[PDB]
């Protein structure tokens, strides 16, 4: 997804909220580093490091399935003519091409002379 | 070689007139290789066929002939059935590989005439035309996997085409 | 000169030693295939006579390995 | 269509030998009867554009 | 910060230049033609004007703004071998090797197993001297220098020790 | 000849020490592996009945060798895994494995229907404990219950509908003698019958719908990997498919038409999940539904092409798909996790499994004719004779067949592996032979693929 | 080499029943040639250097000198060897000297 | 070509010299740009630019404000680019 | 009968590096320079046949 302009640099302004901003990000961002700092830096550890935040990522996808979907609402209904709907789409497309088949056969042939595979 | 028909001979004889040259360089090149390592592969060949001396006959090809047909015994019974299924498998097997023979003498006749390919021949382009029509309606090519007993009907269909067409006529 | 970066190496080689030692064990009756086909004859083309079916190999073309 | 002068050009390349390049006097032959040719099928183009201007005066 | 902003700008903005240009000649032309379009800003301090000049400085810029820029050699992302004629070896890898293979070429391995010794005694000693600064949380922004000097290395070892040769 | 044998492995793991176990249950099996080459592959025109009807000849089963190829590899992966436990319980799961193929044997061999019915779930019951038992993370349950509710629950219908015909015509047994069978009249009555015999393997055969059973089974790992590849045999192990369809309902393929339509979409469908996952078990658990699915659009047409295509894959994918799980499991070995992102490392650190890691992927396309070019490509061919759209949506599919095997390339071929220090030791003697047992089997297939498609070939 | 294997095809093209928009556009094409490959001369070797770095060794080795040299042979005598030993079939030039057969030529030098 | 740690120093304040808006005689090596020579807030960018043009071309954005003295940007140059060993 | 012969030639001769890439015989540093002579002598046997064509 794009805009009119790319978002690269577009709107910025330092005041003193978003001076506050940018302190918060840091103060995650060097917090969740400095973990990584003190097992990485160290010949004792050999193996490989979980990471939290990684196992999580992986557990949205293998897990939390069934504990969501209890809002079905309308866009559940949208999904389900999305799925099992083509599959109906195809049933009035081969039918048709099938039926245009077997008439060929009985009544003037379409068929080549020099056919004997399957 | 007898079953294989494929042409009677081939001309390929060089003349060469035009410019002196070094005479030629296909010519001068197929004369060396000959005597190299060509002559040396004919005389293993011949030491190692000459080693042989006692060989074994064999039977090779067996016989087992009709033994009643498929369309002669009927209703369900394992006794009269096995022997019929039996022979009309053999003739399906066979058949397969009939027309690989004549599709192979199609195949003979694309590479030897070349510029030709539709303009000749003709001989082999009728018997294929012939044989495939009458593999597609009489051995299945239509009515799904193989059956012996599934083949009686797909028989009987093609009769009842032919006294009905007749009839009106 | 440089220590440079380092891999297992040890553990990598001795399995593709270990299994071409088990071909090469293997290997010997691959040598004497070949010399089946040169030093015994394969098979000739050849219409059979009313007197013998079946012995040993009832119907078997090209290769000694075969019967 | 050309027959008689296209036959001449595949006697050069029968004897052809080692530099086949020198060959302009069969080569020269090719370009006399199809150009001849063309002209012999421009001039039935004209000869319906003639054609037309008389029809059309009746 | 305000002096960040204009820097960041004004490195992008002469090595976009070089795009549209072909002869470096003609490039230090529209340099010093750069140059006296930010220094008539640059001379008085503003809050509200020179904010204002800096969303200005986006527009003209992104009117012009892709010619296919050039990044030169090996930049970070861009084009021609970003990660590319460099694969390396990790360190992990080299104290992996097995015996026998490892007996040849003696003075490689020598040297590495006094190195790792001195790393392994260091470690202890670097923990305590990480936890020491004051913050009460973790860590802020960055990563602190070494306050001792008879006990050696600034909090990571393995930092800058073994990386990459091309 | 084939059982007997393989029961004798029972006493064999017992009556052994505590030091070797390992030794005598792989070095033996192999040795009745060969054996089964050696006997089996003789046939006539019409393959002729072994001996008495309680375990029958092949008539278009090279599936066999399959099995008994992967009777030894079924030890040779789980070796990491149970080591750290006690000796009877290494001898218990060893023997579950061994009654496994037991039953496994007697599937493929058995000419029957009625008797193969009590073989075909019996199959499932070593597979249950075996699930159950050794899964390192949590819902064993919640896959272990839906491995049984989902195939029993298609498959107790077979009691109403196999027993019904033999009632009525003759008897199932030698299937050599059912040629008693009439063409079915087509009837809303005989609606359930013919869906009684079809949704029992409906299920085995993953398709779109009712396809949850097989994803379950592969995320939520048995032991180590080579349990998985039980788990590619009990796929391969619903073939009677291939028996029911060409002899019970000849005539009946009006109401095999909308089957067909539910396994198309279960292609497209199933192949766009396996590109988003997560999990490295995962893109090959979805892989396998849409190569399975394959097989079940080459039964319902019923031509003579289709069921070439459709031997070729039951032995194609029984052996690629394995092959793939014994890389994931090499992985799940070293790394301790099963995602695809975190472990990240091919050539740098595991210099010479990467290169049984590209034979392994690209086998999954039509590569130079191994046994995928005679598997997939052979069904392609036939659906055309059967209706002309069908190339639309099956080329589609052959773009996203790339998309399973190139996407667990690249999301590996990253020399990065910075949080990742483990890992030391690449491979094992036995982890790098586990890798080559089930690529060059393929590769002899290239010279004479006979003994890879045979239903009156 | 390129009147032996693009200039043939020009001048076979004019002569058909075929498309007279696909014919149009392939004779802008054929004059677009020129632009890109002097793109190659113009734009970095010809006129004054850009200097991508200071001091930067340029040298020929003795494995470059065998490669280039003997590629020179299959550059210049493609249009000897490959299009007189060949037999062909139907002559095209025939029609046309300043609208098709000098149009194939005067689009290089445009 | 391997760079040297002598050769790259040399280089550096080669480049320097025939900057012209800086004096040959007043700036060395050891002297600061930031303090010393006489030196505008966007002339740095500029002077970091030309010098990676002559070298290995790598300059970050966030590591061209610490970068001001001639001594230090060439020890900088050379450790990210990994020279002298 | 010698266009059949050498035309297989020119197949074999750029597989005998794979023959011999599966260990076989030991060549250091050689293998890069075995490639380039295995193609080397590769051209010459397909001229022959090209020359036969004109002919």
């Amino acid at each position: 997804x794009x805009x009119x302009x790319x978002x690269x640099x577009x709107x910025x302004x330092x005041x003193x909220x978003x001076x506050x901003x940018q302190a918060e990000r840091l103060a995650i961002r060097s917090r969740l580093k400095r973990e990584y700092q003190l097992q990485y830096y160290d010949p004792s550890r050999r193996g490989v490091i979980e990471d939290p935040a990684l196992v999580r990522w992986t557990y949205a996808r293998s897990a939390n399935i069934y504990p969501n979907f209890r809002p079905n609402t309308k866009t559940s209904l949208l999904g389900a003519l999305f799925g099992i709907g083509p599959l109906v789409f195809w049933y009035y497309v081969f039918k048709t091409d099938r039926d245009r088949k077997e008439k060929l056969i009985q009544e003037g042939k379409l068929d080549r002379t020099f056919n004997i595979s399957y | 070689x007898x079953x294989x028909x494929x042409x009677x001979x081939x001309x390929x004889x060089x003349x060469x007139x035009x410019x002196x040259x070094x005479x030629x360089x296909x010519x001068x090149x197929x004369x060396x290789x000959x005597x190299x390592x060509x002559x040396x592969x004919x005389x293993x060949x011949x030491x190692x066929x000459x080693x042989x001396x006692x060989x074994x006959x064999x039977x090779x090809x067996x016989x087992x002939x009709x033994x009643x047909x498929x369309x002669x015994c009927q209703e369900k019974d394992v006794l009269c059935m096995f022997e019929a299924e039996m022979q009309w498998r053999r003739d399906y097997k066979v058949d397969q590989e009939i027309v690989n023979i004549i599709q192979e003498r199609l195949k003979a006749c694309q590479q030897r005439e070349g510029e030709s390919h539709r303009q000749n021949c003709a001989k082999e382009l009728e018997q294929f035309t012939q044989v495939v029509k009458a593999y597609q309606d009489r051995y299945x090519x239509x009515x799904x996997x193989x059956x012996x007993x599934x083949x009686x009907x797909x028989x009987x269909x093609x009769x009842x085409x032919x006294x009905x067409x007749x009839x009106x006529x | 000169r440089l220590f440079i970066i380092k891999p297992s190496g040890f553990y990598d080689k001795r399995f593709l030693k270990l299994l071409r030692f088990y071909i090469l064990l293997t290997g010997i009756p691959v040598a004497i295939g070949i010399t089946l086909i040169n030093v015994x004859x394969x098979x000739x083309x050849x219409x059979x006579x009313x007197x013998x079916x079946x012995x040993x190999x009832x119907x078997x073309x090209x290769x000694x390995x075969x019967x | 269509y050309c027959a008689h002068y296209l036959i001449r050009f595949l006697k050069c390349k029968r004897d052809s030998f080692p530099n086949f390049l020198a060959c302009k006097h069969e080569r020269h032959d090719w370009d006399y009867c199809e150009h001849l040719d063309y002209v012999k099928r421009m001039k039935e183009f004209e000869r319906e554009r003639r054609l037309l201007q008389r029809k059309k005066r009746r | 910060t305000h002096q960040q902003k204009v820097l960041r700008l004004y490195k992008r903005a002469l090595r976009h230049l070089e795009s549209w240009c072909i002869h470096r000649d003609k490039y230090r032309y529209f340099a010093c033609l750069l140059r006296a379009r930010f220094d008539e800003h640059k001379n008085e301090k503003d809050m509200v004007k020179a904010t204002q000049l800096l969303r200005e400085a986006e527009e003209e810029f992104w009117h012009g703004q892709h010619p296919q820029p050039y990044i030169f050699p090996e930049s970070p992302g861009g084009t021609s071998y970003e990660r590319y004629e460099c694969y390396k070896v990790p360190e992990w890898c080299l104290d992996d090797w097995h015996p026998s293979e490892k007996a040849m070429y003696p003075d490689y391995f020598a040297k590495r197993e006094q190195w790792k010794k001195l790393r392994r005694e260091s470690w202890e000693r670097e923990v305590x001297x990480x936890x020491x600064x004051x913050x009460x949380x973790x860590x802020x922004x960055x990563x602190x220098x070494x306050x001792x000097x008879x006990x050696x290395x600034x909090x990571x070892x393995x930092x800058x020790x073994x990386x990459x040769x091309x | 000849k084939y059982i007997i044998p393989t029961i004798m492995l029972m006493p064999l793991t017992w009556l052994s020490k505590n030091n070797m176990i390992w030794v005598n249950s792989t070095a033996h099996s192999l040795l009745i592996s060969f054996t089964s080459l050696l006997l089996m592959n003789q046939f006539g025109d019409n393959s002729l009945n072994f001996s008495l009807l309680f375990f029958s000849d092949s008539l278009s089963t090279p599936l066999l060798i399959l099995t008994m190829w992967l009777l030894p590899l079924m030890l040779m992966a789980s070796q990491h895994h149970l080591s750290k436990e006690n000796l009877t319980r290494k001898k218990l799961f060893i023997t579950m494995l061994i009654s496994l193929q037991l039953f496994l044997i007697m599937t493929f061999t058995a000419m029957e229907l009625i008797l193969f019915y009590i073989l075909f779930e019996a199959t499932l019951v070593p597979t249950l404990i075996i699930i159950t038992r050794w899964g390192n993370q949590t819902e064993r349950l919640n896959a272990g219950l839906y491995f049984l509710f989902y195939t029993l629950a298609g498959s107790l219908p077979l009691l109403v509908a196999l027993i019904y015909i033999q009632n009525t015509v003759g008897s199932l047994n030698f299937l050599m003698l059912q040629y008693w069978v009439q063409p079915v009249h087509n009837s809303w009555s005989n609606v359930f019958m013919w869906l009684a015999c079809m949704m029992a393997f409906m299920v085995k055969m993953p398709l779109y719908g009712l396809h949850l059973w097989l994803p379950k089974a592969h995320v939520e790992a048995p032991i180590a990997g080579s349990m998985v590849l039980a788990a590619v045999l009990l796929k391969l192990g619903g073939y009677g498919m291939l028996r029911i369809t060409l002899i019970l309902n000849p005539m009946t393929d009006f109401m095999a038409y909308p089957f067909i339509m539910l396994s198309l979409w279960g292609m497209i469908m199933t192949s766009s999940i396996c590109l988003r996952q997560t999990d490295l078990k995962s893109l090959i658990a979805y892989s396998s539904v849409s190569h399975m699915a394959l097989v079940i659009v080459a039964i319902l047409i019923q031509t003579p092409w289709s069921y070439m295509g459709a031997t070729a894959l039951m032995i194609a994918h029984g052996l690629t798909s394995s092959m793939l799980f014994c890389l994931a499991n090499s992985n799940y070995e070293r790394i301790h996790s099963r995602t695809m992102i975190l472990a990240r490392g091919l050539q740098t650190l595991l210099p010479l499994m990467a290169t049984w890691w590209l034979l392994a992927s690209l086998t999954n396309l039509a590569l130079p004719p191994t046994i995928n070019l005679i598997g997939e490509l052979f069904v392609v061919m036939s659906t055309f004779s059967w209706s002309n759209i069908t190339i639309i949506l099956m080329g589609v599919n052959m773009v996203i067949t790339a998309l399973y095997s190139l996407y667990m390339l690249i999301m590996t071929q990253r020399g990065k592996y910075t949080y990742h220090i483990n890992n030391i030791s690449p491979s094992f003697t036995r982890e790098n032979a586990l890798m080559s047992l089930h690529i060059l089997p393929l590769l002899l297939l290239t010279l004479n693929p006979k003994i890879i498609l045979g239903p009156l070939y | 080499t390129g009147f032996y294997s693009k200039d043939l095809i020009i001048e076979a093209a004019n002569t058909s029943y075929t498309n007279a928009w696909a014919l149009l556009m392939t004779l802008i094409a054929t004059s677009f040639t020129a632009i890109y490959s002097t793109r190659i001369i113009f734009f970095a070797l010809l006129g004054q250097p850009r200097f991508p770095t200071l001091v930067n060794i340029n040298e020929n080795n003795p494995l470059l000198i065998n490669s280039i040299k003997r590629l020179l042979i299959g550059s210049l005598f493609a249009g000897y060897i490959i299009s007189n030993n060949i037999p062909p079939t139907t002559i095209p030039q025939m029609t046309m000297p300043y609208y098709l057969k000098t149009t194939a030529l005067i689009v290089t030098i445009l | 070509p391997p760079l040297t740690l002598e050769g790259i120093k040399d280089r550096v304040l080669y480049v320097l010299k025939l900057y012209d808006k800086i004096d040959p005689e007043k700036l060395s090596v050891n002297s600061h740009f930031m303090k010393d020579l006489g030196l505008d807030s966007l002339d740095q960018v500029e002077i970091i630019m030309a010098m990676e043009d002559e070298f290995g071309f790598e300059i970050p954005d966030i590591d061209a404000e610490k970068l001001m003295c001639p001594q230090e940007i060439v020890d900088y140059i050379a450790d990210k680019k990994d020279v002298y060993e | 009968n010698m266009f059949s012969s050498l035309s297989l030639v020119t197949l074999l001769l750029l597989t005998m590096p794979i023959m011999m890439m599966s260990f076989n015989t030991y060549k250091p540093s050689n293998y890069p320079l075995y490639v380039k002579t295995a193609i080397s002598y590769a051209f010459i046997t397909s001229m022959i046949p090209t020359m036969m064509f004109i002919h």
